[PDB]
Formats: structure tokens, C-alpha cells, sequence
């Protein structure tokens, strides 16, 4: 399936606070009214620049992304994991399984089969969106949880997304995945292009509304 | 200093823009993050086996207290280039990250390491962009990297050849040692910095100001904004700081300018007086440095308030103006004119019973003066 | 260009005394923006009051006569008015006249024709009963004085009903002040964006070129910031020039009209309004004046016919001062802009000549 | 100014806003030239015959 | 080595439209009194008896 | 080596010329309406009654 995002996917460009003033900026966005992949419960995607990633659930069947360019070893990759305790960050190198996910006893985890040469550690319904990208050897990750008040659709409004992370790895990445938590006892990917947009600061200084300057003539 | 904005020795009647007021800062207060953790270069300036030239090094130094005193001074380096920032003021500036490449090449290659070169080196084994930032540093290495029966371990592109060091080669042949260092500044809260040198603050005072990067002059304020978290000011409209954040204590800050504006000097002319007042444009009159007094055009000093109204003579502003008259000077709301009812009703009438005839002048300008210019000439 | 740092103001010292001239043309550009106000306004020189009791024949001028409750002793149309419409080196200079007193000289103008008629822009001021000095304008423009007085209340009713719709339409048009406030404001915003421009330098901060480069490198990458700086400052100055001399057009016409229209009754065509103008009232706006022009319009037509002039007795008549008509049967004689017929006499024809050279004269 | 060539255009960015405010100038002056004929002829209420 | 020159190629084009432009400015004005001018003339002349 | 030190007092010496020129211009301007005013003044009140 293939759904229409509406006006999904804005992400604060940086730090510096600011109020009523709409900005205008060049980055990468994903556009208003986009083409953005329909998939149910998963395979092996591309990334070519930035995702974006919404998912909805009540449960937590999502559990993080892998990332890189081979998903093995022969090549470094990220790992991006939670198990029911919490975060756990890793950047080795790995044998991912070709279908890796973990189990619900709750016993769990058949993602990977190997963990060498580890350059970087760490440890510690319901709408959860995600910006992913990669720029000058830093992995960069926005996100936002907004509450629906369906189960598993995607829904319209405005909601932009607040830096999160920032991980200085030098990593190569191509492609990436998802990982799931199986039975034993519904997602979206959106891609980022450079467009130019115009931001509406509120007095506290948070982004109210945008104008995506390459929809039509009104634009 | 009205004579001298003029050039002349004879001023006639009027109001001058003479200078400028600004009020001038004190006490300076550096504002560090809490130094600790130093950097142990001594592991990639004294490493025991260096990396090829076409696969070379990428160590990315972090967050630490970085002195590149102690690599600028060391005298050992036969190169220390430095391209967008010169070597002294490195103890002396922030950024996010540094970058440390090494590697390995031969001693006249050591030309082709530079923004905007041409070689085997610089086209495909290394490039630095065209506006690079950090410094580069070489030195010599015949002893250790050279070995007899040559050390065919150090390759390089041209696919792989390898340069076959020997210990009696020219120098120009043998190998040298290269560190690039590249300090980047994406768009973080902070990173790295230098010997700080101490640190203190205050509040309320010009003041001269620098926040672990942002240099700048004013009055610092307790920042009362809706100043989010995940950020580290916010240069409002225009694009000006207009507030920080303190790196210690992790609280906003307004920067407000450093009160200023123009003076002028108010004379009733110097064939009739040396007296003089004296105008601070839009400056509140309690911070200028008797006759003190508040207009909604500035602080004049030196004319005295009445309460009369008379004909403007010489024009302030906002309704004010001046005269020499109460000898002195004094300013006031000079007068439109007199008043008068007409004696309306409906049935009066005026009618004049004589007359006079009247001649006045009118001037105007016609013409002004032909001139031409060589444009070659000139 | 600078912003107070020694290393960029001494470089600056090489280029001679661009930075005089920018200031003098500033400064001579802000004395004639007060000449400009004081040839529209102080155009008395007395402050004349108008009476406690108001009869003015019917007319009713409170909607544009000071208001003391009112901000600044402004009029009721002047408040509509005035409802519809600190940096780096900027500063903005308070003009010389508060807003308080041009309402008070536009009070006086006001006050001046109500009581004077044009008395008063030509020496002494005085009084005439107000229906008077409106037969008196309408003598100006042709039409008889029995047409006013036989007819006040209904001119009266015309001239109040329409001055009540001149607040309807404001209250519910000002593009013209409205445009030279935009233009300025556009224009000392672009100055202040072109601080953060490279023009092909490292940065646009003068702390940053001066932490990250030795003093012979930095004189190369601070030069090429004042020159775009120069330039910019420059081309603000240049289209402030030319935006002056445009405003200072405006201004002139507004002193003639002032003259010829508040202070006079003008005969030019469609300047002080469309029709036959009447009188004028001035009310103070922004940076800028309003006038309030009445005019007469003529109405309701009928056809007749006419002719040149009338035969009789052998000889040939002329109309003193109107046109012969006829409804059909009879010949009478009119004024030419009111329908108000004569019987045809020797009192309102003058005779010259015989009737056998005209064409077109008729028997009568 | 480049014209065509795009390591023009780039440079040329650096400059800010000078050619958006020439492209206001003159259409401001092209804007002017139709209600100068506009207060010259139309000055008349209906089409007579 | 190019973009030294392109940077002097450029001040130079910008110069001459810059030149261009104020010169229209200053002759666009001269235009306009003279069609003020024809408005009155209009209105006042072939609309009335001067 | 002159050739680099000349050119920049040609550019500063042709940008006082240019700055020179326009300003007369504009100035140019206001003396043609003075001399307007003062040619209608003159047909209208001294070869008439106004
Ligand atoms: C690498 O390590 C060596 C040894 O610790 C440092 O060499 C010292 O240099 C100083 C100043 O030139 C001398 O006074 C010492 O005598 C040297 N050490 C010894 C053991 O003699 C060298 O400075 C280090 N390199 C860097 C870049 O820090
Ligand atoms: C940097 O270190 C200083 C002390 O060296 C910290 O200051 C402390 O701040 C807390 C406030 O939460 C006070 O309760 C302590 O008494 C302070 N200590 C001293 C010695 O004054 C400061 O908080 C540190 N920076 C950060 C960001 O935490
Ligand atoms: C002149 O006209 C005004 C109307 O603008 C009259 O004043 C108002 O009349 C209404 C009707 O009686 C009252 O409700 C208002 O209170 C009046 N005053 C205002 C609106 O300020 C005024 O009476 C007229 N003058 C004469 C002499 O009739
Ligand atoms: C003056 O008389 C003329 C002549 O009839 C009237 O003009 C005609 O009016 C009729 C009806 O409106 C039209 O159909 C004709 O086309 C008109 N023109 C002609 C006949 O040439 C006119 O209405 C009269 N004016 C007044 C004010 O009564
Ligand atoms: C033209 O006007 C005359 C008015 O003088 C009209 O003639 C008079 O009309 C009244 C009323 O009809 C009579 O009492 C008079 O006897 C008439 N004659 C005179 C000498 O007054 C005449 O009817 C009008 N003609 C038209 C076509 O309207
Ligand atoms: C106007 O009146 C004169 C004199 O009453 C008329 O002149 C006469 O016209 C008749 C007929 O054409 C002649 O027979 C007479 O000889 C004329 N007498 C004189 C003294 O000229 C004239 O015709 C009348 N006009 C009209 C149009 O009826
Ligand atoms: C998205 O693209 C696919 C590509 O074939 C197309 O079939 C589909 O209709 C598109 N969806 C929308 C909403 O345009
Ligand atoms: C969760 O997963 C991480 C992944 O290595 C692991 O270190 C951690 O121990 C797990 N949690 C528990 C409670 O074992
Ligand atoms: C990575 O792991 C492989 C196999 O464990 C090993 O041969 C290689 O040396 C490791 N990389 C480094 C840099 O040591
Ligand atoms: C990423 O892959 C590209 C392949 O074109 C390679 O040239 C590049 O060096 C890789 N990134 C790093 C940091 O080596
Ligand atoms: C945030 O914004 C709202 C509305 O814009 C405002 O009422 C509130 O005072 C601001 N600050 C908060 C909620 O701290
Ligand atoms: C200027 O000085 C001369 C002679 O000292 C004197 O005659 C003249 O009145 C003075 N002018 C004024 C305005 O005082
Ligand atoms: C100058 O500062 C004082 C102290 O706050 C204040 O009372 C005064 O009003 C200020 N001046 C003006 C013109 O407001
Ligand atoms: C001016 O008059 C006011 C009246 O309110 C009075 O309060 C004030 O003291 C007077 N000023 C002087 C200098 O006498
Ligand atoms: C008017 O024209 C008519 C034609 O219908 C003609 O008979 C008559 O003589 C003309 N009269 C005048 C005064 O021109």
C-alpha cells in the first residue's frame, strides 16, 4: 500500500531559539502530500538521504533500526536496539540475520550472530515519528511522540521534531531495516529531498506552521 | 569641537552634529565549560608506525582541553602551516570537533597538502577542500621510516606503487611525516576548547563578553525568555544574538546594546557668544557621563526650562526649541502664534473703510553653474 | 561599517571622506522634511477660535471641528485617520512639529474659513454670516443668491448627510501614506540584512576574521567587507534621494491646494474636486493632509430649444447675462446652469444691430 | 550577470539582496508608466459620440 | 585561480547595472512631471476655458 | 607590480566620479522645477493679473 503524507516530517534545522518570524530555510524536508510506502505486520530498504518514519501501536512491536551499507560484516554498521529495559546504541561489526528480529519466558534477540571490532557503545494508540540522516560523519536523529486517537493510521495536523541525538561515527550507510517483536504467546517510510521551506515561529519559539515553497503557484 | 567638524574658525547660528556617545564597556568575563578533561595528542604526535598515504588516519579528537601551544612551540615540526585561523589565537577559540588525519609521504610532496593543489598526492590520495580551516603540520622521519634494502611498505596510488625508502637518499626522497588537522563547526551547543585562562561573570554593565565562542559587548540580562531546551541562545529578528546561554549554569541571558547615539552642539553663534548647550539624541539623561533636562529628542545640558512660549529659533525638536535670551540659554515650547476669536454671529458684518498697497519680493533660482570634467584626466 | 572595533576603523581612514558626504546628504534630506510641513501648515498667523454658540445657517461641522475629550484635541475624522495608518548606527530624528500642533493649525484654518470666508488669507479676518458667504460662493460659480437662500434647508440636509458619509466610508483608502511608510521601512530593513554578507570573505563578523587569521591576512578579508558595506550604505543613500524629491512634489502641490482651495475659491478645473468647487476643509493625517472638497453638481435635465436671439421691431436682441428658451409656445429667458425663467424685457436684453444678420434668430 | 554558467551564480549569492532590490526598482518605474497614461486620458466618464 | 577573475568580472557587471538602473530612476521621474503636466493641461484646457 | 597598486586608485578615483555625477544630477532636477515655477510666474503675474 501507499499512503499521502499531508504536512508530517518538520524538524527543527538547529539549535538557537527564535519567535514570530517566518523563517525561511534550504534543506532536506520530505515534501507536503508525498508518496510515502504502506507497510504491515520486514525487508531490506534504501536510504539515499534521510527518512522519515512514523509508526503507531499501543504495544512496542517496533524496536529500533539497523542501519548501514552491507548489514554485515566486511563492512561497519549501527544498531539501534530496545529491549522491555531500554536503549541500547552499538556500532560494530555484525552478522545480521537476513529476517533478524526477537521474540515475546520473553526470550528474544535472533537479530545478529556476531559483534566484532565494536568502535562505539551504549546502554542503559500511540505516534512515534523519526528523522534520520547522516552528514559529515555524524548520525543525526530527530524524533516526536504524539498521542493519536485511532490505533494504526496515519493521521493529519502539524507537529515538527526535536533533535534528539548526535553520534560522531564516520559510518557509511545505503541501507537500512526495521526490527519487530514476534507472537509466541503498521509503518511508513518517507524519503528527504532539498526543498526550501518557510517556518512560523511562535512567542515561546516553537514551529506552529510551514509553507513547502515548490507545491503550486499559491506556494 | 564644532569649529573643528566645520573647519572654520567663525560659526554662524544653527545645531551641528559634532559626534557621537557610546557608552564605553568594563570588566570582561570569559565563561569556559568546566575544564577537565585534557588531550593526550601523544598518541597520534608520537605514534610508533604511522598510515599509508592512500588508506591514511582519521582520528576524530572530542570534547577535551586542547593546547597547541605545546605542538606550535615544539621547534621539531618542519612545517606548521596554519590556513584559516593563524597559530597563535588556537589556545583561544572553540569548536565541535577536530579532525586528525596522519599519514606518510615523501619530503617534496609535502607541497601538494595545501587548498587547491595538483599531483599524484593531491588528486587521488588526499584532498583538502577549498576552504579549509585547520593547520598542517610535517616533520621529518629518515630514521624511522627508512630502512635499508629499502622499506617497500608505504604505498601509494598513482594501481599501488610504493615508494622504496632507503637511508642514504637525498632528502626530497625521504619520508616525512604529516598530521591534518581540521577543526569543523557544524551547529552543536559546543565542543573542545582551549586553556580558558580563568573565567568569572557579572550582570547589569557594559560590558566586553565572551561565551565560549560569541564575542561581543552589552548589558547582560536574566534572561526571562520561553528559551527552550536542546538549544544553546537565539538570535531573534534581524539575526542578532539578542540572548545566550551560560555554559555553567545552563541559564538564558539577553544581550541588550550598549547605550549610544549622536551629539550635537547648540551655539547662538560666536559673534554673540562662546556659550554653548549640548544635546544627547535619545539618550536617557542619567547616563550621560546645572541645567539637566529630559526632551523627547534627548538629554540637553546647558539651556535652562521656562515656562514662556516664544517664536523658534533654533529647532530641537518634538515642539522644543532654543534661544539665547534668559546671556544664557534656555529651551521652551515655542508658540504658533497669537490668538484671536472672530466675533461670529448671524447677523455682523466687517467691511473695511481703507486700504494699503503693498510690495514684497519673491526669489528663485534659475540656473547653476556649466562644469564639465575630464574623466580621463581627473 | 565597523561596529567599534579600532583594526577595521583604520583601514577605513583610506578611502577619504565618502563617509562625510553619506552624512551630509542625510542631514539635508531631514531639514527639508520639515520645510516640507511647515509651507503645508503655518499658512496663518493667528490661532483663530471658533464661537461657543454654533449656528451656522444649519450646517453642522462637528464631525470635523476639535474634539476636547478626544486624543490631542484632534477632530472625530482625524482620529479615524490616525487609526488606519535602538540598532547599529540608525537613528530615527523626532520631527519638529508634534502631532498636537498641526491639529491646532489645521483647528485654525478651520475656524478661519467657517467665520472669515477668504478674508483672512488676505489680511484681516472678518466675520460674515455664514449662509451670506455661501451665496457668496455661489455667485462665484454662476448661479444667483435667491437660488441659495430660497433653498438653505435643503442644501444644508445635502452638505450634512454627505459629511456623514465620508466617516461611514473611513470608518469602514489611505494607500498613499500608507505606501511611503512601506517603502522606508522595506528599505532600512535591507541595510541591516546586508550586515550578514560575506561579499567573498571567511565570515561577516570582524570577531571572527579577527581570532583566525595574523593581522597581514585579515586586512585582505577586512577590505573586502567595507567595500560591499560602502557600497551598500551608498545605493541607501542614492534612492533616499530620490524618494525625497518625490515627496517634496507632494508636498508642494499640497501648499498650492492649501492656498487656492481652503484659502480661495478656484476656478481651475478638477483641482480642488470634481464639479463646481465650493469651499474646502483641511484635517491633519499621519504625514500627510486630507482635504474635504465640496463641490455643486447640476441635476436633472430637461430639453428646450433656443436660439441666438430675438427680432422685434427690426431689431436684434441679445441676453444680458443668459440663455433664451422655450417650452414649446413661449420664449422666456434662463440662467444657464438653473432653470429659473423671465419674461424677456428690455431690462434683460441688450439690442445691436438688425435682424437679417444672425442666423438663427426667431420672432418674437 | 553570469549568465548561463553556474560557478557564477554561486559566487554571486554571496552578494545578498542587491539584485532583488534593482529588480523592485524598475518595476516600480514600469508599474508607474501605466498610470501616467491612465491620469492622462482617462479622464472621462462614458465613451461619447 | 578562476574565481579571482569571475569575482572581478562580477563587480564589474554589477557596476554597469547598477549605473543603468539609477539612471532610469532619475529619468522615470523627469517623465512623470510631465505627464502631471499633461493631466492638468487636460483637465484644464480642453475641459473648461482657462 | 605598479599595475596592482593602480588599479586600486582607479577604482577608488572612478567610484568619487560616479558618486559626483549623480549627485549633480539629482540637483540638476530641482533647479528645472525652480526654473518651471519661476517661467509660470512669469507669464502669469507679470504679463497678467492673477
Ligand atoms: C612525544 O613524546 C616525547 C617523549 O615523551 C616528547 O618529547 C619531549 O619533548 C620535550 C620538548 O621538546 C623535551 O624536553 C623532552 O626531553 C622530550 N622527551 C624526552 C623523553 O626526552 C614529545 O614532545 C612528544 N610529542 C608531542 C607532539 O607531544
Ligand atoms: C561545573 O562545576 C561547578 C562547580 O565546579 C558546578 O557548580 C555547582 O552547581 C550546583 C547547582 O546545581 C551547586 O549546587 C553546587 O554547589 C555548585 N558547585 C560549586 C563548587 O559551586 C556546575 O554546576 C558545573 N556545571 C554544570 C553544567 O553542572
Ligand atoms: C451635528 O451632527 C451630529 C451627528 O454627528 C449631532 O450629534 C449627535 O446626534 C445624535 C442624535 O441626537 C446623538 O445621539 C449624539 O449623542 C450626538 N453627538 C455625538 C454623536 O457626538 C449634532 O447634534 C448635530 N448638531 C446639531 C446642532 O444638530
Ligand atoms: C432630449 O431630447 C432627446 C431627443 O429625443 C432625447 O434623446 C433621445 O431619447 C430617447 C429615449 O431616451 C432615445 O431613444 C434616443 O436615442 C435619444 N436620442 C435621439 C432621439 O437623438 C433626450 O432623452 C432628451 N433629454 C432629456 C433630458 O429629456
Ligand atoms: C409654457 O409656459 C406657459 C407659462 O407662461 C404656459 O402658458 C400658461 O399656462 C397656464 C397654465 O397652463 C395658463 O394659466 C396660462 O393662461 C398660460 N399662458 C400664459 C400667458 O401664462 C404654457 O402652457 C407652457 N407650454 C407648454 C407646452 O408647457
Ligand atoms: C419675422 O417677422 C418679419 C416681420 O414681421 C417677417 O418679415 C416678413 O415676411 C413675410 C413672409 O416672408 C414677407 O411677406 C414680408 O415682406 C416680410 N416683412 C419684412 C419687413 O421683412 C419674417 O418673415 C418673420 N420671420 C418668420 C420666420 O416668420
Ligand atoms: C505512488 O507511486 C506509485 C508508483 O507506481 C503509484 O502507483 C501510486 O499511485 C503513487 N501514490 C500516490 C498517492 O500518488
Ligand atoms: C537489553 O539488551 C542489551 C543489548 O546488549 C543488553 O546489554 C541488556 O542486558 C538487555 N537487558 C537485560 C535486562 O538483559
Ligand atoms: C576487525 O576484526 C577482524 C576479525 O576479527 C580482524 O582481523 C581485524 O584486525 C579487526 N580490525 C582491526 C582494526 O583490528
Ligand atoms: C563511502 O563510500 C564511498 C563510495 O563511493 C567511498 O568513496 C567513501 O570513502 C566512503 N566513506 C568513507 C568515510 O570512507
Ligand atoms: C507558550 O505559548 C502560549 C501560547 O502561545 C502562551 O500562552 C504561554 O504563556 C507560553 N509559555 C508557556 C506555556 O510557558
Ligand atoms: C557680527 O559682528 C559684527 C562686528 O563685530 C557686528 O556688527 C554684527 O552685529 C554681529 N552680528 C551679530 C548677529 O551679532
Ligand atoms: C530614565 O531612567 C529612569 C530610571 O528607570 C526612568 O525613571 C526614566 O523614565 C527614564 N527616562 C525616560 C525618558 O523614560
Ligand atoms: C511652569 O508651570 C507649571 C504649572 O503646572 C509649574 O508647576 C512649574 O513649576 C513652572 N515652571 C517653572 C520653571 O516655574
Ligand atoms: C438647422 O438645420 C435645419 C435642418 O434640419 C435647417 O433647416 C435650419 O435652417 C438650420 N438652422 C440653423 C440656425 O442652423
Amino acid at each position: 500500500a501507499y499512503t499521502n503524507s499531508f504536512t508530517r516530517g518538520v524538524y527543527y534545522p538547529d539549535k538557537v531559539f527564535r519567535s514570530s518570524v517566518l523563517h525561511s530555510t534550504q534543506d532536506l524536508f520530505l515534501p507536503f502530500f508525498s508518496n510515502v510506502t504502506w507497510f504491515h505486520a520486514n525487508p531490506v530498504l534504501p536510504f539515499n538521504d534521510g527518512v522519515y518514519f512514523a509508526s503507531t501501536e499501543k504495544s512496542n512491536i517496533i524496536r529500533g533500526w539497523i542501519f548501514g551499507t552491507t548489514l554485515d560484516s566486511k563492512t561497519q554498521s549501527l544498531l539501534i536496539v530496545n529491549n522491555a529495559t531500554n536503549v541500547v546504541i552499538k556500532v560494530c561489526e555484525f552478522q545480521f540475520c537476513n529476517d533478524p528480529f526477537l521474540g515475546v519466558m520473553e526470550s528474544e534477540f535472533r537479530v545478529y550472530s556476531s559483534a566484532n571490532n565494536c568502535t562505539f557503545e551504549y546502554v542503559s494508540k500511540n505516534l512515534r515519528e523519526f528523522v534520520f540522516k547522516n552528514i559529515d560523519g555524524y548520525f543525526k536523529i530527530y524524533s516526536k511522540h504524539t498521542p493519536i486517537n485511532l490505533v494504526r493510521d496515519l493521521p493529519q495536523g502539524f507537529s515538527a521534531l526535536e533533535p534528539l541525538v548526535d553520534l560522531p561515527i564516520g559510518i557509511n550507510i545505503t541501507r537500512f531495516q526495521t526490527l519487530l517483536a514476534l507472537h509466541r504467546s503498521a509503518y511508513y517510510v518517507g524519503y528527504l529531498q532539498p526543498r526550501t521551506f518557510l517556518l512560523k515561529y511562535n512567542e515561546n519559539g516553537t514551529i506552529t506552521d510551514a509553507v513547502d515553497c515548490a507545491l503550486d503557484p499559491l506556494s | 569641537e564644532t569649529k573643528c567638524t566645520l573647519k572654520s574658525f567663525t560659526v554662524e547660528k544653527g545645531i551641528y552634529q559634532t559626534s557621537n556617545f557610546r557608552v564605553q564597556p568594563t570588566e570582561s568575563i570569559v565563561r569556559f565549560p568546566n575544564i577537565t578533561n585534557l588531550c593526550p595528542f601523544g598518541e597520534v604526535f608520537n605514534a610508533t608506525r604511522f598510515a599509508s598515504v592512500y588508506a591514511w588516519n582519521r582520528k576524530r579528537i572530542s570534547n577535551c582541553v586542547a593546547d597547541y601551544s605545546v605542538l606550535y612551540n615544539s621547534a621539531s615540526f618542519s612545517t606548521f602551516k596554519c590556513y584559516g585561523v593563524s597559530p597563535t589565537k588556537l589556545n583561544d577559540l572553540c569548536f565541535t570537533n577536530v579532525y586528525a588525519d596522519s599519514f606518510v609521504i615523501r619530503g617534496d610532496e609535502v607541497r601538494q597538502i595545501a587548498p587547491g593543489q595538483t599531483g599524484k598526492i593531491a588528486d587521488y590520495n588526499y584532498k583538502l577542500p577549498d576552504d579549509f580551516t585547520g593547520c598542517v603540520i610535517a616533520w621529518n622521519s629518515n630514521n624511522l621510516d627508512s630502512k635499508v634494502g629499502g622499506n617497500y611498505n608505504y604505498l601509494y596510488r598513482l594501481p599501488l606503487q610504493s615508494y622504496g625508502f632507503q637511508p642514504t637518499n637525498g632528502v626530497g626522497y625521504q619520508p616525512y611525516r604529516v598530521v591534518v588537522l581540521s577543526f569543523e563547526l557544524l551547529h552543536a551547543p559546543a565542543t573542545v576548547c582551549g586553556p580558558k585562562k580563568s573565567t568569572n561573570l557579572v550582570k547589569n554593565k557594559c560590558v566586553n563578553f565572551n561565551f565560549n565562542g560569541l564575542t561581543g559587548t552589552g548589558v547582560l540580562t536574566e534572561s526571562n525568555k520561553k528559551f527552550l531546551p536542546f538549544q544553546q541562545f537565539g538570535r531573534d529578528i534581524a539575526d542578532t544574538t539578542d540572548a545566550v546561554r551560560d555554559p555553567q549554569t545552563l541559564e538564558i541571558l539577553d544581550i541588550t546594546p550598549c547605550s549610544f547615539g549622536g551629539v550635537s552642539v547648540i551655539t547662538p553663534g560666536t559673534n554673540t557668544s562662546n556659550q554653548v548647550a549640548v544635546l544627547y539624541q535619545g539618550v536617557n539623561c542619567t547616563e550621560v557621563p546645572s541645567n539637566v533636562f529630559q526632551t523627547r529628542a534627548g538629554c540637553l545640558i546647558g539651556a535652562e526650562h521656562v515656562n514662556n512660549s516664544y517664536e523658534c529659533d533654533i529647532p530641537i525638536g518634538a515642539g522644543i526649541c532654543a534661544s539665547y535670551q534668559t546671556q544664557s540659554i534656555i529651551a521652551y515650547t515655542m508658540s504658533l502664534g497669537a490668538e484671536n476669536s472672530v466675533a461670529y454671529s448671524n447677523n455682523s458684518i466687517a467691511i473695511p473703510t481703507n486700504f494699503t498697497i503693498s510690495v514684497t519680493t519673491e526669489i528663485l533660482p534659475v540656473s547653476m553653474t556649466k562644469t564639465s570634467v575630464d574623466c580621463t584626466m581627473y | 561599517i565597523c561596529g567599534d572595533s579600532t583594526e577595521c576603523s583604520n583601514l577605513l581612514l583610506q578611502y577619504g571622506s565618502f563617509c562625510t558626504q553619506l552624512n551630509r546628504a542625510l542631514t539635508g534630506i531631514a531639514v527639508e522634511q520639515d520645510k516640507n510641513t511647515q509651507e503645508v501648515f503655518a499658512q496663518v498667523k493667528q490661532i483663530y477660535k471658533t464661537p461657543p454658540i454654533k449656528d451656522f445657517g444649519g450646517f453642522n461641522f462637528s464631525q470635523i471641528l476639535p474634539d476636547p475629550s478626544k486624543p490631542s484635541k484632534r477632530s472625530f475624522i482625524e482620529d479615524l485617520l490616525f487609526n488606519k495608518v535602538k540598532f547599529n548606527g540608525l537613528t530615527v530624528l523626532p520631527p519638529l512639529l508634534t502631532d498636537e500642533m498641526i491639529a491646532q493649525y489645521t483647528s485654525a484654518l478651520l475656524a478661519g474659513t467657517i467665520t472669515s470666508g477668504w478674508t483672512f488669507g488676505a489680511g484681516a479676518a472678518l466675520q460674515i454670516p455664514f449662509a451670506m458667504q455661501m451665496a457668496y460662493r455661489f455667485n462665484g460659480i454662476g448661479v444667483t443668491q435667491n437660488v441659495l437662500y430660497e433653498n438653505q434647508k435643503l442644501i444644508a440636509n445635502q452638505f450634512n448627510s454627505a459629511i456623514g458619509k465620508i466617516q461611514d466610508s473611513l470608518s469602514s483608502a489611505l494607500g498613499k501614506l500608507q505606501d511611503v511608510v512601506n517603502q522606508n521601512a522595506q528599505a532600512l530593513n535591507t541595510l541591516v540584512k546586508q550586515l550578514s554578507s560575506n561579499f567573498g570573505a571567511i565570515s561577516s563578523v570582524l570577531n571572527d576574521i579577527l581570532s583566525r587569521l595574523d593581522p597581514p591576512e585579515a586586512e585582505v578579508q577586512i577590505d573586502r567587507l567595507i567595500t560591499g558595506r560602502l557600497q551598500s550604505l551608498q545605493t541607501y543613500v542614492t534612492q533616499q534621494l530620490i524618494r525625497a524629491a518625490e515627496i517634496r512634489a507632494s508636498a508642494n502641490l499640497a501648499a498650492t491646494k492649501m492656498s487656492e482651495c481652503v484659502l480661495g475659491q478656484s476656478k481651475r478645473v478638477d483641482f480642488c474636486g470634481k464639479g463646481y468647487h465650493l469651499m474646502s476643509f483641511p484635517q491633519s493625517a499621519p504625514h500627510g493632509v486630507v482635504f474635504l472638497h465640496v463641490t455643486y453638481v447640476p441635476a436633472q435635465e430637461k430639453n428646450f430649444t433656443t436660439a441666438p436671439a430675438i427680432c422685434h421691431d427690426g431689431k436684434a436682441h441679445f441676453p444680458r447675462e443668459g440663455v433664451f428658451v422655450s417650452n414649446g409656445t413661449h420664449w422666456f429667458v434662463t440662467q444657464r446652469n438653473f432653470y429659473e425663467p423671465q419674461i424677456i424685457t428690455t431690462d434683460n436684453t441688450f439690442v445691436s444691430g438688425n435682424c437679417d444678420v444672425v442666423i438663427g434668430i426667431v420672432n418674437n
